[PDB]
Parts: C-alpha cells; structure tokens; sequence
C-alpha cells in the first residue's frame, strides 16, 4: 500500500534580458537629453 | 586635456575594457591611469571567470524553528498534536507554543486537509505530522 | 537626390505602419504544440489567439490565457497588454501624420525632426516588445510570418528615420545658407 | 548563445547606431564625425572589442556609447564564458 | 485500503464480525481538558459511537488515561511537511 502506489546549455534571452533593458532605456535617456539641450538652445537664441 | 568630464569617460571607458581616446601624459596622471588599470585588469578577469559558474541557475526541525515565515500546524485533535500539546521536549515544546500561537490556527481538521493546506499554500504554509502519511504521498501524485 | 528622399520616407512610413498593424492583428507569431480551445497538437499562437490547426476540431481559436514574484506578475502583465507592440502602432501613426504634415506649414521645418523621433521610438519599442514577448514565451517550437513582420517593420522604421533626420539636417543647412 | 540572443544582437546594434547618429548630428547648434556610416562602424567595433578611432565627444553620445560598452562586456563576456 | 485489509485479518483473529466506520470528526483524537469531550476516533470509542478500531489510530498518553488501546501494531514519528529563475538582473551576480 505503500510502494505499489509509486507515481513519484546555450544562453537564454530570458538570462541577459536585463541588459537588454538597460541598453533600450539608456538609448531613451540619451534621446531625452539630447532633445532638452536642443529646446534651451533654441530658447536661448537672443530675440 | 583631462578635464571631470574627459576624466570620468577615461576611467569609464578603461573599466569597460573599450580603448581610449585620450591618455595621460604627465607622470602623476600615468601613476593614476597604471593603477585604475590593474585594478580593471583584476576585477574584469575576476567577473569573466565567475561568470563561469553563474551561468545560468529548510529541512530539519531546527530549520523549521528558525523559519518564522513558514506557518506550520499538525492536527487539531491529532496524535501529533496531542504529542506536541503534553511534549516533555524542547523543540516539541516550541513548537506546540507556536501552533497554539500562531494566529490562525495551523491546526487542520483532516490530515489531508493539512496536506492540501500546505500544498495550496505554496510553501508559506508547512504540515507537521507522522511519517507513514508523508512517505505514502511523497510517493503519490 | 532629392524630392525622392519625401516620396521614400512617405513610402516607409506607410509599409511600416501597415507591417506593424498586420503583425499586431495577425496571429501567425508562434507555431508550437499546445492545447487548442478547451490532447497536443500544433497551434498558431498570436498576441492574442492561440488557434488550433491540423486538428479534430482545427480553426478553433481562443483567447490566451497570459496567468495560470512581483517580477513575474509585471513580466506577465506587460505582455498580456501588448502596451509595447501597441505602443509601437501609435507611434508610428503620429509619426506618419507629421511627415503628411510636412506638406502644409512647410515653414517650420521644425516638425520633420518630430517625425523622426517617432520613427526611431517606435523602433525601441518593437525591440523591447520583441524581448518581452520571447522571454513570457519562455516561461520545439518556431516563430510565423508576423514575428518575421514585426521585425521587418522595425528596420523599415529605423531607416525612416533616419532619413527623417538627413532631411531635417538638409532643410537648417538650406535655412543657414 | 542562442538563435534568438543573436537576433537580438543584431536589432540592437543597428538601434545603437541610429540613436548615436541622431542625437549627435540632429541640433543645429553643433554644426561631430559621427555620420550614419560611422556610426554604424563604431558600434560594431566596439561589439568586437576592438579599436575606436573616434569617441562621442558629448554628453549624450557618450551615453549612448557607455551602454553599448556595457552590454558589449557582458554579451561578450558571456560568450566566452 | 491496509486498514481494511488488517480489520479483515483482526476479525479472522478474534472470529468476530466487524462494520467499517469512518469518524465524521475526520480527527485521530484528542481530549479537551475544560469540556472533558474527546474528538475524533478516540472520542467515537470512548463515547460507545463504536467499539472497536482497526485503522490508522495513534497510541498516546492522553487518549490512554480514557479508553484502552491495543498493542501498538507500527511504530512512528513527527515529520515535516513542506511544498515541493534567472533575475532580470542577474548578469551582476557573478
């Protein structure tokens, strides 16, 4: 009654997603901060 | 020249093992450069080689005193209960403390009740009763 | 060569927003052996139906089911909602209206560089929907001709662009001269 | 590494590229060596651990270009591994 | 089922009849010291709701004190009972 009722390589994304994230993340603050330059340039122009 | 700028890309790019643009040239900013890379050279080789074993990834009643997130209980009228309820041990003693104390009640009403309430529990809650029936489901679906 | 580069970019825009719509409507991403409408058998998974075919009761399709740590339930949640394939339709929508309007108001020459951050963005967010979707997948198997439109539409979309960004260049370098 | 890290790979090299592009040649207030070309080749060079020959002078390309490295060492690193 | 097996053979011993009965109380037992009452199968036998037990019903002191037991027929003991992925982050592990 006991023993007769017996019923018991390569690399992932899944493993480096989180460089992944950070690279999309950093290219979005990159963009963030290239275009917030631009704007205070073009606000600086002397009118 | 190395300004704070230039000096944090310099070191940055000298930890990441991604060449240079620029490089001292005076004898205090080579003593400087030499150090930061040995020290790259140490601890990049040092990540490599543990990376080469990270790559990709409680059970005795002591251990279960000393797990207080585990919630465990025993039958609520059981011979395990009764066991722990007139212990004479210490470890039994604690943990019949922690069964009359541990709010709710741990206690169950069938044996396959705390079973099931251990395995619909996913590990937060724990079964303390007698061998026979964990053998037998051990070895049952 | 020029006055092209307006035809090409309007061009790119509209493949890549219909590749992208198709890719997110679609439902040929996945071809694995799962359980249809509720045995195995092989099944066209999508963003949203799994369907059945080459089955008893092929043709049959039903909603995925994305449940059954905290990590696992925001993975899952972000993928249940496609926020980043549908992220990506939006975007390059905005970006094809600003490239039309670049007709009209033509004097700003300022609403071209928007387009091209849309373009771009869009970009980023096909990629981040890809690994999403691939890394939920993973927790035999093939990928259908929507992954493969998906992808197409990011390239398509960078390219755009990027020769967003040449013409805005091109336009200030006429505006200084 | 499996099929889908290099496809991947791939995608974000070229996305490496165009954002170094746009953010280093987008302001008409700079007018940088970095056109699409050569932005494309600093990043594969940098995928390959080789030489630069140029390195963003700015502050968003040199962010752009401190994540490239780093997802470079650690893909990299975990290829050899 | 063992039990079932065994009461077959304690009946086939002792020569008597037996009717299996299962404890609706679902408790092997224990008594309450302020309502004096006894759960499970020991309260069935100690109250006359039956009269014999041939199943998996555990010897203790407490039950002893009111009903009488048989020879222990197994041996057991307490045990625990327990329920049976890579970080987003987990490139800095190393």
């Amino acid at each position: 009654w006991w023993y007769d009722k017996g019923e018991c390589s390569a690399l992932s994304l899944s493993n480096v997603a989180g460089v992944f994230y950070i690279l999309v993340g950093g290219l979005g603050l990159a963009m963030l901060v290239a275009l917030i330059e631009f704007c205070y340039k073009s606000r600086a122009e002397a009118k | 020249e190395f300004g704070i700028f230039n000096s944090l890309w310099f070191s940055l790019g000298a930890f990441m093992r991604q060449g240079c643009d620029i490089s001292p040239r005076s004898l205090s900013g080579r003593i400087v450069g030499g150090v930061w890379w040995f020290f790259t050279l140490i601890i990049i080789s040092s990540y490599t080689a543990n990376l080469a074993a990270f790559l990709t990834v409680i059970e005795s009643a002591e251990d279960l005193s000393k797990q207080t997130e585990i919630a465990y209980g025993t039958l609520d009228s059981g011979s395990t209960k009764e066991f722990f309820r007139r212990s004479k041990i210490a470890v039994f003693d604690k943990m019949w403390t922690y069964m009359r104390s541990a709010e709710p009640s741990v206690f169950v009403r069938t044996t396959a009740e705390g079973v099931a309430r251990v395995r619909k529990s996913k590990g937060k809650y724990a079964y303390l009763l007698e061998s026979t029936m964990n053998e037998y489901i051990e070895q049952r679906k | 060569d020029r006055g092209v580069q307006m035809l090409l970019t309007t061009v790119g825009a509209f493949a890549a927003f219909s590749l992208m719509t198709i890719a997110v409507g679609t439902d040929y991403w996945l071809y694995s052996r799962g359980v249809c409408k509720t045995e195995e058998v092989m099944t066209h998974s999508g963003l949203w139906r799994t369907c059945c075919l080459e089955g008893n009761f092929k043709g049959l399709c039903k909603q995925i089911d994305h449940f059954p740590d905290t990590a696992e339930y925001f993975l899952r949640a972000v993928r249940a909602s496609s926020i980043f394939p549908i992220l990506s339709v939006i975007l390059l929508f905005m970006g094809g209206l600003c490239i039309a309007a670049s007709e009209f108001y033509k004097t700003r020459h300022n609403i071209i560089l928007s387009a091209g951050i849309f373009f771009v963005s869009a970009g980023l967010s096909n990629i981040i929907g890809i690994i999403v979707y691939i890394s939920a997948n993973a927790g035999s198997y093939s990928y259908g001709w929507s992954f493969y439109f998906g992808a197409l539409s990011f390239i398509i979309a960078e390219m755009v662009g990027v020769l967003a960004v040449h013409m805005f260049i091109d336009r200030h370098k006429q505006l200084r001269a | 590494l499996a099929y889908e890290i290099w496809m991947c790979i791939v995608f974000a090299y070229i996305g490496v590229s165009v954002v170094l592009f746009l953010v280093s040649r987008f302001s008409p207030y700079e007018w940088n060596e970095f056109g699409i070309f050569n932005s494309l080749w600093f990043s594969l060079g940098a995928f390959m651990r080789q030489g630069c020959d140029i390195s963003p002078r700015s502050l968003s390309g040199r962010i752009v270009g401190g994540v490239w490295w780093f997802f470079t060492l650690i893909i990299i690193s975990s290829y050899t591994a | 089922g063992y039990c079932v097996d065994l009461a077959a053979e304690i009946a086939k011993h002792c020569g008597f009849k037996y009717k299996l009965t299962i404890v609706g109380d679902g408790k092997y037992g224990a008594r309450d010291a302020d309502t004096k009452i006894w759960n499970g199968m020991v309260g069935e036998l100690v109250y006359g709701k039956a009269d014999i037990a041939i199943a998996p019903l555990t010897i203790t002191l407490v039950r002893e004190e009111v009903i009488d037991f048989s020879k222990p027929f197994m041996s057991l003991g307490i045990s625990i009972m327990i329920k049976k992925k890579p970080g987003v982050f987990s490139f800095l592990d190393p």
